[PDB]
């Protein structure tokens, strides 16, 4: 395994922005889930040797962080907040819509690698829940018509 | 240039101070800044000490807005006691529920908060300074990217600023998805490339901090009141609002509301006012049952005319409201609180480990009618036991809004 040189431009970009190369990791993983839409196993190893720090660090790294995905490959992550004030004014609806719409519930991705449902706590967007995001956009819910139309931009 | 899509959250303001700008939905570059005498406090913090400038946020009475309250004077007074280097860190990790305060600061005035950083990191003598935004925030993420390369251009940062000789560089660091890296010393552990596990404090970041250097950790709030203070003056600052709670804050308000937002308003404003007067009142005109202080603290409907203020009797916290109205079922809201410690804590701490894991796991299965009598005494046990040798404020903290649902509405628990 070698990251694409597309990639690895980006994460030198990283790696050369802090004064020390191990503060870049979080960057790093936020770049390579970007790009393959889930952290392959096999990348753990060649982003450890850039980052000058031994692999059981960055698995570890890997698994205590929440927003980083090891299992599912997926091009748009759907984060659908579950915390209280959504819970209050229809993350219930959200959900419904979502798997009138995708055919799918949370954990679970659609049979072309398309979606990902990944429930979130709190995105502090509270006064405008129900809140959900598709990878880095943030929506308040509205309706299903209004979730569909949204939906249809991500190609 | 774009920046991912952001709901535009609604922003009103009676003193026109941090949200002067921030009102309106959208990124006020350096341009519009500039023309409402942006980066002047700044000029006029490189003229004077920074002995002076802590002396000025001292008078100022300014304090933390993370939550702590900790006089901010006093902090940065500390860590100017310890040899250096110095390091300032901006906490942007906003992640506790209802807390959507700090955001709309990073996401519409960013100059503002850059303006304050660059001023807080001249008075501790810190050539380095960070902001560290939790990874749910990328659209902030960006925009500050973009703000900090428009100040550099215009020689706000980078070496000898302005013929100052006062040399700085501003770095985002990206969180990742936990709440405990707000905690100031997971958040260093963090910004140092590990796992966010706060340490044990004292040391408190002022006598080891990052890399164990001098380091003063600012929430964005109050890193946005610096340049005011510096604007103003400190006596023209503390004429804001009542003479005991001086100066501008921002109340996210959610929940049951007509209208849902972020409200900059005096410390004197009661929480009724906050509600009523303010937020447009109750959706449905309905009963006001609760009011979640975030996931910290439940006041019920008998306790609405207290202050938003930091005296004990004030509502204290970030000034978070979260309001619940007579038809929300409280056990079901405090499911949601106890999952969100499930899924919140570290796990260095066995009682916060197991603790947050079974207050959640129980409360699921009174919730469902599926608990045995057990599973009810078990509930009440641990609840009262996530504190015990926890090194943070998260296992502190974790049992405590639920016990005053059990304390304040033990009707509904009864009915369960
Ligand atoms: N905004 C949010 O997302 C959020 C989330 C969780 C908690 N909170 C708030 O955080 C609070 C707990 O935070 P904490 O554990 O950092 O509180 P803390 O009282 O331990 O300290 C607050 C600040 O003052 C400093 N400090 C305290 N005593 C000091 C001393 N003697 N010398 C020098 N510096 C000193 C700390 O280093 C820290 O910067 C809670 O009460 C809660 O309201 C807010
Ligand atoms: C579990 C936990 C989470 C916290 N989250 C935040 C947060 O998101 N933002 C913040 O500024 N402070 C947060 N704090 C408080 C910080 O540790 C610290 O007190 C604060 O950043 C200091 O800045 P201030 O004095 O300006 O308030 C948290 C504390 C704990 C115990
Ligand atoms: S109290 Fe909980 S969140 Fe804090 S350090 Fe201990 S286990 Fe982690
Ligand atoms: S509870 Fe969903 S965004 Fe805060
Ligand atoms: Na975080």
């Amino acid at each position: 395994f070698e990251f694409p040189e597309e990639l690895k431009t980006k994460l030198q970009e990283h790696i050369n922005y802090f004064p020390k190369k191990r503060q870049a990791i979080l960057l790093c993983l936020h770049e390579i889930q970007n790009y393959y839409g889930y952290i392959p196993p096999e990348s753990l190893k060649p982003l450890a040797d850039m980052l000058e720090l031994p692999l059981n660090h960055v698995e570890g790294v890997v698994a205590f962080y929440d927003m980083f995905d090891r299992e599912d490959k997926a091009k748009y992550r759907i984060r659908v907040c579950v915390s209280i004030v959504c819970h209050l004014m229809g993350t219930n609806k959200l959900l419904k819509a979502l798997e009138n719409i995708l055919g799918i519930k949370p954990g679970e991705v659609t049979p072309d690698g398309k979606f990902k449902i990944v429930p979130v706590q709190c995105l502090d967007a509270c006064s405008e829940a129900p809140v959900f995001m598709v990878n880095d956009d943030e929506y308040k819910f509205e309706s299903e018509v209004q979730l569909n139309e949204i939906l249809s931009r991500y190609t | 240039r774009s920046y991912p899509a952001i709901p535009r959250i609604y922003a009103e303001t009676t003193l026109n101070m941090l949200l002067k700008r921030a009102k309106k939905p959208r990124v006020h570059s350096i341009d519009e800044y500039l023309k409402d005498g942006g980066y002047q406090a700044l000029e006029k913090a490189l003229n004077m000490s920074p002995e002076e400038i802590i002396d000025w946020v001292d008078k100022s009475t300014l304090r933390g807005r993370g939550g702590a309250g900790f006089p901010t004077g006093k902090k940065w007074k500390f860590a100017v006691q310890n040899p250096g280097p110095r390091y300032f860190i901006c906490n942007a990790d906003e992640s506790e529920p209802g807390t959507f305060k700090d955001r709309i600061i990073i996401e519409r005035d960013p100059h503002l908060l850059i303006e304050g950083i660059i001023i807080s990191s001249y008075a501790i003598g810190a050539n380095e300074a960070y902001i560290y935004i939790r990874g749910e925030y990328p659209a902030g993420y960006y925009i500050l990217r973009d703000a900090i390369e428009e100040a550099k251009k215009k020689g706000f940062l980078g070496k000898n600023i302005l013929g100052s000789g006062f040399d700085l560089e501003i770095y985002v660091a990206r969180g990742a998805g936990a709440y405990i890296c707000g905690e100031e010393t997971a958040l260093i552990e963090s910004l140092e490339g590990k796992r966010g596990h706060p340490r044990l404090k004292p040391p408190y970041p002022v006598q080891k901090g990052l890399w164990g250097k001098p380091t003063v950790v600012n929430n964005v709030e109050t890193i946005a009141n610096v340049p005011f203070i510096i604007s103003m003056g400190w006596e023209e600052y503390r004429y804001i609002g009542p003479s005991d709670y001086a100066g501008p804050k921002l109340f996210p308000v959610s929940g049951k509301v007509k209208k849902p937002g972020v409200y900059e308003l005096p410390m004197n404003t009661t929480l009724r006012e906050v509600i009523f007067k303010y937020a447009g009142g109750t959706l449905g005109n309905k009963k006001v049952k609760a009011v979640f202080s975030g996931a910290l603290d439940c006041f019920s409907s008998e306790e609405l005319d207290i202050p938003m203020d930091y005296s004990p009797l004030g509502f204290g916290g970030t000034g978070t409201v979260i309001v619940l109205t007579e038809e929300d079922d409280i056990v079901e809201a405090a499911l949601k609180i106890a999952e969100f410690y499930e899924h919140e804590t570290c796990g260095q701490c066995t009682p916060c480990r197991v603790g947050c894991y079974e207050q959640a796991n129980l409360l699921e299965k009174i919730y469902k009618g599926e608990a045995t009598e057990q599973d009810w005494e078990g509930f009440d046990f641990v609840n009262r036991n996530i504190q015990p040798t926890s090194i943070c404020g998260l296992g502190a903290v974790a049992g405590r809004l639920i016990r005053q649902t059990l304390e304040k509405f033990p009707e509904e628990w009864e009915k369960y």
